[PDB]
């Protein structure tokens, strides 16, 4: 689960709290990233 | 005989002087470009050189 604010960081060669301390993707990643709003299910 | 020495020295001098050319890189110094540019695009810059 991530927040739309900085949700775009899940991508090769990105910087930020998520990409630098939580989940970092390699530069030559091959595959697809999928996301969807989950307000109805998830909304500390 | 002097022309052989002159031509070899000149070709060699041109070969070393080519290291000052940027070829479109932000800068011709590999360490300078690598020290301030993130790898995913420093690769693009260094490839030209």
């Amino acid at each position: 689960v991530i927040r739309g604010d900085e949700v775009r960081q899940i991508a090769p060669g990105q910087t930020g709290k998520i990409a630098d301390y939580n989940y970092k993707l390699p530069d030559d990643f091959t595959g697809c990233v999928i996301a969807w709003n989950s307000n109805n299910l998830d909304s500390y | 005989l002097q022309d052989v020495v002159n031509q070899n020295a000149q070709a060699l001098n041109t070969l070393v002087k080519q290291l000052s050319s940027n070829f479109g890189a932000i800068s011709s110094v590999l360490n300078d470009i690598l020290s301030r540019l993130d790898p995913p695009e420093a690769e693009v810059q260094i490839d030209r050189l």
